[PDB]
């Protein structure tokens, strides 16, 4: 496995994979059940039905293998070799490959200039083709043929006066007769007149008779190849006027001709030629021509492989007519379209046996065509061959497609032996690390494990035995379970897997019932709620990958979501109110027991037993030594006239036992905390501890966290009840005082006085005004003491407007298709809803559904692409060769007299390499190449700098990807990222995981469309893809003078820039709404109009500087809105990927085309290259484009193809002859061998072990 | 070339001169005439170039009335094609099958029988449409005789479901066809089609019939690791046998080959006597049937 060579297949390979002929379409005699001969399925092509068994009742046993026996023909052999052996159909007449032909001009690539109505009318067989005129021989007898027309003109007028004269004669003697007969009054007046008509009606044969010898004979001056002849009779008189000299046919056959004898040399030179000298479209046609023919030219191949001549079966195995019980049968839908094609063939073959009319045998290859088309791709042309009509044919492009084909489904993911799936309890009293397995389900698991233990341990006999004793499952087998699944890791994983938290490696634990126990601190890691959700087990089997799971999916080693590096495993519905209740200020209970001092923390706990103290209380306590104090508590110290070091020694404080039981949680190294704990400092704390120890503290840590979270939140007597949810007493009369005033409103709206309009803006307005005055007065009504504040505002759960509209009244609730009402809702849900309110609240309840439906499924989509998009950046070098970096700005929004940093510093500028290091004072501040924390932020701030020069991956000038100290510190780790971690997967999945969080639209539309651009995912997928936004407004050229020209039909805005330089006029929309003076000054980077910037100008003129910063702060600022956050490196990975490509221009010296994408590395070896040579470079400009062109347009064919467009990339590849070398990640993920990333990676896995000499002489 | 190629096929049709009466015996006797030409050309005998050239170009003549003919009677096929519509096979097919029964009757007929060719085409028509209506409509191909078995007694059961108005039983069904009730299953099961794999499971998009469905070739893992673990029990317990004893067992029962050899069989490459042989063999059966090399194989079976 080096490459995947991939080209057309001419018929002398095709002839050399098949291991015979087939002849028949038939399948299996309908008695015996047994293959027929030399038809589908027949073992004297594919193999042998049963392992070595032939057909004929002949040589039948293992023993004599690799034989032919003469009777029926099979080979002995394994069954397997039907699964590889494959046969080929020889086709009467040629017919054309479905793929390369009927579709985007890429492909089919003009390689004959033929319009695709020309070929579709031809190889359908509508119209002939000329495929070869001797036109030298043609104009050398040019005088010959010439005369001899002559001659026949004069011939024929000599005839024509002939016939005129008899018809003269005729009348004037009929006309004689007549009127000499004098039968009745004017008898020679109508024989006249019929003599006449009958001269009139001979003028019109003769000049008709003109007519076609004219057109044959100029459509004889009129020959050329490929020359289309619609007419048949036309062509068929062309035949007889004139012979050996043009030639002609039709359907497949005249293009296989002229593709044998094309000349696509003549053609390249001819198109460079144009190229050189051409405008308009035909530049750009011309531009494909030379694309598709050179891509022929300089592959080996021949360009005949376009008109396949031998039809490839698929190996029978592949393809199962499979029995199955009750007499019945299972058959693909290849059978039927094999037999269709076998069957159109052999009949053709009839026909052309016997002499048979043109007719027929025409519409017979073109029956042939249609049934070869339906099997490569059936339903590309027209109607599909439906077959039973109850659903579209399967076809053989049809399985390598979609979201069920090969690629996608069978390929990437595959089903996997040793696993289980079972929903999911709470465990609390397991550790970070532990998981709880029921019986069945590890048993089951780990049946060869436990066979090898009962076997080892004589619990049972044989290996054999023991199958029977675990099927029978008595206890002994599950005491040598107990004993065998220990020190084994398992893999629990969630469906979703949105973040690469989804797999997670667990220790296994026997336990009781039927469902797995979890730790719940890993529960929101998965998203997993305990409503009802199943997650499944999977097992590491090698000793890698237990190993693996032991080191890197451990559950105790990711506390830090990847995301931004912060805490995710701490979460917060229950143990938080318990801590918060924990360390909470006065006020909470009547706080007896306070004003005084406890000697040590466990006179306290007594006191508090015997019901005197309460645990909220300040009270004065001791600590023993080694308590290190609060952070804040350094300074101050003991009084004494000697030195004291109160850091380390006794101390005591005003503090709550609460605050001590904390305290005495957390590791003893840790510096006291004497503040509320709430939801945001206990992740600080967190996220402290898991910067500053080692891993096993902080899960111990947080193991104790969770036991005295659970505990005190039980005792923290949390409820609600009927009087815990009290309304706000003032809310009535205020209300109604409202109502007052909309009455009245309503009054002078009733005689005509205001508009409707305006009656509905004023009380929408009046509304809002009333809630937002309920709602504070409600703020300021509810205690703190209450079970409801206490879990909200501790963040245990909830949301402060939750309870605003379950206590105080809903308010404005949006109509249906985005509007809103006039009459909002002034209960809330404590006093009960009525029927029409209840109603308008489904009206958004259900829209919101809805809406949360399709979110997640684009998100699903918008995930994939990045993904599929940002693989193959591994970290493949430790130090980068250069020092470029980028510039950041450290601390903004600085008020007069003071300097503030920015108020958004963590996601810019933390977890990045400064490149070179700083002084201000003359001395060095943040030396190179550290990572960022708070100690240093803080210090460079309070110095006073404005900007600092961080290095990033986007100016990293890696010969081999990208090095790591560019990318920073890893954010999962808090280390520097390692050599070969998968940084492209992790940025796509921080990117797509908050993509069903989002959930924000536009709360009303305001009745015009096109003004506000488009909000939430829509907006990302939107700038990930290069697409031009909804709303755009143009963006100034350069400095100059701008004016407005209002013009009747439309609006129109003016601007000559200064210098002299060409005046540029752009449109705009009548209803601009622009900004910019008219007649003023403007500058380079200004946007004209309000709107959303289009990023390829600002690619254009500004710089990929400007468009990665826009970029990058707009998608930010998208996500901020909700409020997620994510590191910009992530983003800047992306971005990165979408610059790559270069679009070349003035392409002369370079010598390829110009006006296509290009990547910036081959652009650059180019340059070199020619400016080596020594000519002059050809030029190129950056161009931005999409994540899926992007993935589309990659050097990996087979990694592409499994991406979502399949036929075309598969098709150019082939036209390309493109070989597919195995560097990156999803193809050795096809293939099945080993990724190049992390474990994967050469360096890692070339090491050698053995023990050192002292080792073996110790023993 | 448009979709739907029958439409296309039928302009092909276009407008050709339907022939009545004298037209078409007038087109036979040149038929008739050509094929007099072509036999006396045929001929070995010499004939001077001119005549032969006529004759050739009377051939000529005839073959084009037999195009006129053809073309005139594609409608006729195309109805008679109509006429067997919709029974698993495609209906240009069909169109396409019949037109050879029609080159067939062309090649048949003449001016001999007073009847016109619509009367005598048609037998052939349905006759090579039916034909290859059972040879190539099923995806198992059933042979002819069954196929007319079969259509019979579906037909006949129809009508004796339309008279009783009620399911008929197997043995009226038997006497009704005259054969046995044995036939009539045979017939009944023989007369079904298969269903497609790739077919909507039940749910929106949950695969199809052909991933539900499990296989009999597949190697089950357990047996092939207890048939292993058999064969190494069975080769260390006939190792524990003497050398002789072992070796003249495992060629009477295949062990190292997958063909036995028969008691005189292992009497050549030994040099036994094929008694001396037998006896040998019958000890090996008598040892290996001692309890103490017999606890183990016995939970192996
Ligand atoms: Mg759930
Ligand atoms: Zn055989
Ligand atoms: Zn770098």
């Amino acid at each position: 496995f080096d490459e995947l060579r991939i080209g057309l297949a001419t018929a002398d390979d095709i002839r050399q994979w098949s291991h015979g002929e087939v002849k028949k379409p038939e399948t299996i005699n309908y008695r015996t059940l047994k293959p027929e001969k030399d038809g589908l399925f027949c073992e004297k092509i594919f193999g042998p039905t049963r392992d070595w068994e032939c057909y004929c009742g002949k040589y039948k046993r293992v023993r004599f293998k690799g034989i032919i026996c003469e009777r029926c023909g099979v080979e002995v052999t394994r069954a397997k070799v039907r699964r590889e052996r494959m046969g080929h159909i020889e086709l009467a007449a040629p017919v054309t490959h479905i793929w390369y032909f009927k579709g985007v001009p890429s492909r089919l690539g003009y390689l004959l200039d033929l319009a695709p109505k020309d070929l579709e009318k031809v190889i359908y067989f509508a119209a002939y083709m000329i495929t070869f005129v001797d036109e030298e021989r043609r104009t050398r007898d040019l005088p010959s043929l010439e005369a001899h027309v002559s001659v026949e003109r004069q011939q024929i007028e000599q005839r024509r006066d002939s016939d005129l004269e008899a018809r003269a004669k005729k009348l004037e003697t009929d006309l004689a007769e007549l009127e000499a007969e004098g039968a009745k009054a004017d008898v020679r007046r109508k024989v006249r007149e019929g003599a006449e008509r009958e001269m009139k009606q001979l003028r019109d044969r003769a000049q008709r008779e003109i007519d076609r010898l004219d057109e044959v004979w100029n459509r004889f001056k009129n020959l050329k190849v490929q020359d289309l002849e619609g007419d048949e009779l036309l062509y068929r008189e062309l035949r007889d006027r004139f012979g050996t000299y043009f030639d002609g046919s039709m359907g497949a056959a005249a293009l296989q001709k002229r593709l044998e004898s094309f000349d696509l040399d003549e053609e390249a030179e001819r198109l460079r030629e144009i190229i050189r000298t051409g405008k308009g479209q035909k530049k750009t046609r011309a531009l494909k021509r030379l694309k598709v023919v050179s891509a022929f030219l300089q592959t080996s191949n021949s360009p005949k492989g376009m008109v396949l001549d031998c039809v490839p079966v698929i190996p029978p195995d592949l393809r199962p007519m499979v029995q199955l019980d009750g007499g019945r049968f299972a058959t693909s839908d290849l059978n039927d379209l094999y037999r269709r094609v076998i069957n159109r063939n052999n009949r053709l073959k009839r026909l052309l046996d016997l002499g048979a009319p043109e007719i027929i045998v025409n519409n017979e290859k073109r029956m042939l065509q249609e049934a070869v088309d339906a099997l490569f791709d059936n339903g590309r042309r027209g109607r599909p061959v439906t077959g039973p009509g109850n659903r579209p044919l399967k076809s053989l492009s049809d399985m390598l497609k979609g979201k069920q084909g090969r690629f996608r489904q069978n390929l990437l993911g595959k089903r996997v032996d040793y696993s289980a799936r079972s929903v999911i309890v709470v465990g609390p009293q397991l550790k970070l690390h532990q998981c709880g397995l029921p019986k069945a389900m590890a048993l089951e698991l780990f049946k060869p494990f436990v066979m090898k233990r009962l076997v080892d341990l004589n619990h049972a006999q044989n290996i054999k035995s023991a199958k029977r004793m675990v099927e029978r499952g008595r206890t002994v087998v599950y005491d040598v379970l107990e004993e065998v699944i220990a020190e084994h890791p398992v893999l629990l994983n969630r469906a979703p897997t949105l973040h690469r938290l989804g797999i997670q490696a667990f220790e296994p634990q026997l336990v009781e019932g039927k469902a797995i126990q979890i730790h719940p601190l890993v529960c929101t890691a998965f998203n997993a709620d305990f409503d009802g959700d199943q997650m499944a087990v999977h097992l590491p089997l090698s000793a890698e990958a237990q190993a693996e799971a032991r080191i890197l999916m451990l559950s105790s080693n990711n506390i830090l979501k990847p995301a931004d590096g912060r805490p995710v495993t701490m979460p917060t519905q229950d143990m938080v109110l318990g801590l918060f209740f924990l360390t909470t200020d006065s006020e909470g209970r009547s706080p007896k027991g306070e004003g005084r001092a406890f000697g040590s923390s466990a006179e306290a706990i007594m006191a508090f037993d015997a019901g005197d103290l309460t645990l909220q209380a300040k009270i004065d306590i001791r600590f023993p030594v080694g308590t290190i104090p609060p952070r804040g508590f350094e300074p101050p110290a003991r009084e004494e006239g000697e030195p004291e070091w109160q850091q380390g020694d006794t101390f005591t404080l005003k503090t709550t036992l609460g605050r001590a039981l904390f305290n005495e949680l957390l590791p003893e190294d840790y510096p006291f905390v004497d503040y509320e704990v709430g939801k945001k400092q206990l992740s600080e704390i967190v996220n402290d501890l898991a910067e500053r120890y080692p891993k096993v503290i902080v899960a111990a840590t947080l193991d104790n966290l969770k036991a005295a979270g659970f505990f005190w939140a039980t005792r923290s007597g949390v409820t609600v009840a009927i009087s815990d949810i009290v309304v706000p007493d003032a809310k009535k009369e205020i209300v109604k005082g409202y109502e007052g005033q909309d009455e009245k409103v309503q009054k002078q709206y009733e005689r005509g006085l205001i508009t409707k309009e305006e009656r509905t803006q004023e009380l929408i307005a009046i509304w809002t005004k009333a809630t937002n005055e309920v709602a504070e007065a409600m703020n300021d009504n509810f205690p703190k003491t209450n079970p409801v504040s206490m879990m909200v505002n501790s963040g245990a759960r909830g949301n402060m407007m939750q309870m605003r509209q379950i206590a105080g009244m809903r308010g404005l609730v949006s109509n249906a298709k985005n509007e809103t009402i006039p009459r909002p809702i002034k209960a809330s849900f404590r006093e009960g809803l009525s029927v029409l309110e209840y109603f308008i609240s489904t009206h958004g309840a259900r829209k919101g559904l809805a809406d949360t439906a399709l979110r997640t499924a684009d998100s699903g989509y918008l995930t994939r692409r990045l993904v599929d998009v940002s693989q193959d950046v591994i970290i493949r070098e430790e130090d980068c060769g250069t020092e470029r970096g980028l510039k950041l700005p450290i601390a903004t929004r600085d008020a007069d007299g003071t300097l503030r940093k920015a108020e958004d510093v963590e996601t810019s500028v933390y977890a990045r390499m400064l490149a070179e290091d700083v002084v201000i004072d003359g001395k060095v501040i943040a030396p190179a190449n550290v990572d960022l924390g708070d100690v240093l932020i803080d210090a460079l701030v309070a110095h006073g700098v404005e900007e600092v020069k961080t290095r990033s991956i986007l100016t990293c000038e890696s010969q081999v990807g990208t090095c790591a100290m560019c990318y920073g510190r890893s954010l999962a780790t808090g280390k520097l990222v390692d050599i070969g971690e998968a940084v492209g997967i992790i940025a796509a999945q921080s990117i797509g995981e908050p993509g069903t969080q989002l959930t924000m639209r536009t709360f009303h539309t305001g009745g015009v469309a096109g003004d506000d651009i488009t909000q939430g995912l829509p907006r990302v997928v939107e700038l990930f893809e290069a697409r031009t936004p909804k709303g755009v407004a143009p963006i100034s050229e350069a400095s100059g003078r701008v004016r407005i020209e209002e013009t009747e039909k439309t609006k129109k805005i003016v601007v000559t820039p200064d210098d002299g330089s060409d005046e540029t006029a752009f449109p705009i929309s009548k209803r601009a709404r622009l900004l910019v003076g008219e007649g003023d000054h403007v500058e380079v980077g200004q946007k004209l109009t309000v709107g959303a910037t289009n990023p390829h100008d600002v690619l254009r003129i500004l710089g990929q500087r400007a468009v990665q910063v826009h970029l990058v702060g707009e998608v930010q600022k998208v996500y901020n809105s909700q409020g997620v956050s994510i590191h910009d490196k992530h983003i800047e990975i992306i971005i990165r990927q979408m610059l790559r490509r270069v679009t070349i221009i003035e392409s002369g010296d370079a010598e390829l085309l110009p006006g296509e994408l290009v990547e910036r590395t081959k652009f650059e070896t180019e340059n070199r290259r020619v400016v080596q040579e020594g000519g002059h470079p050809a030029s190129g400009r950056p161009q931005l484009m999409g994540i899926t062109k992007a993935s589309l347009a990659t050097e990996s064919w087979l990694s592409a193809a499994s991406f979502q467009e399949t036929t075309r990339v598969l098709t150019d590849a082939a036209i390309n002859a493109k070989s597919d070398s195995l560097i990156g990640l999803k193809e050795n993920v096809i293939i099945g061998k080993l990724i190049p990333a992390g474990t994967g990676l050469s360096r890692y896995r070339n090491i050698r072990v053995e023990p050192t000499e002292e080792a073996k002489a110790a023993m | 070339a448009t979709a739907d190629p029958v439409k296309d096929y039928l302009k092909q049709i276009g407008k050709v001169p339907l022939l009545n009466a004298e037209q078409e015996v007038e087109l036979a006797k040149r038929i008739e005439a050509g094929l007099f030409a072509e036999d006396k050309l045929a001929n070995s005998d010499k004939l001077a170039p001119k005549l032969k050239r006529e004759l050739e170009i009377i051939a000529e003549d005839g073959r084009r009335a037999k195009n006129h003919l053809l073309e005139a009677n594609l409608r006729l096929v195309v109805s008679l094609a109509k006429r067997y519509t919709g029974r698993g096979m495609l209906f240009l097919d069909l169109i396409q099958e019949g037109n050879l029964g029609l080159i067939r009757a062309v090649e048949k007929f003449d001016y001999t029988k007073g009847y016109k060719f619509s009367t005598y085409a048609t037998w052939w028509i349905r006759q090579a449409i039916t034909r290859a209506m059972a040879d190539q409509a099923r995806t198992i191909r059933i042979p002819v005789h069954m196929v007319e078995v079969i259509n019979k007694l579906a037909r006949v059961q129809r009508q004796m479901l339309q008279d009783l108005g009620r399911e008929p039983t197997p043995e009226e069904l038997a006497k009704e066809l005259d054969m046995t009730p044995e036939k009539v299953i045979e017939v009944q099961k023989y007369g079904r089609e298969p269903i497609s794999l790739h077919t909507p499971l039940g749910e929106d998009g949950d695969s199809e019939f052909g991933d539900l469905i499990e296989d009999s070739e597949a190697v089950v893992p357990a047996d092939a690791v207890s048939f292993t673990l058999l064969q190494e029990q069975l080769h260390s317990v006939l190792d524990t046998l003497s050398e002789r004893e072992a070796g003249v067992v495992s060629m009477r029962f295949g062990l190292t080959d997958g063909q036995p050899k028969t008691l005189d069989e292992i009497g050549k490459v030994y040099g036994v006597t094929r008694e001396r042989i037998r006896q040998i063999e019958s000890k090996t059966m008598s040892k290996l049937r001692h309890p103490s090399r017999s606890q183990v194989l016995r939970d192996y079976l």
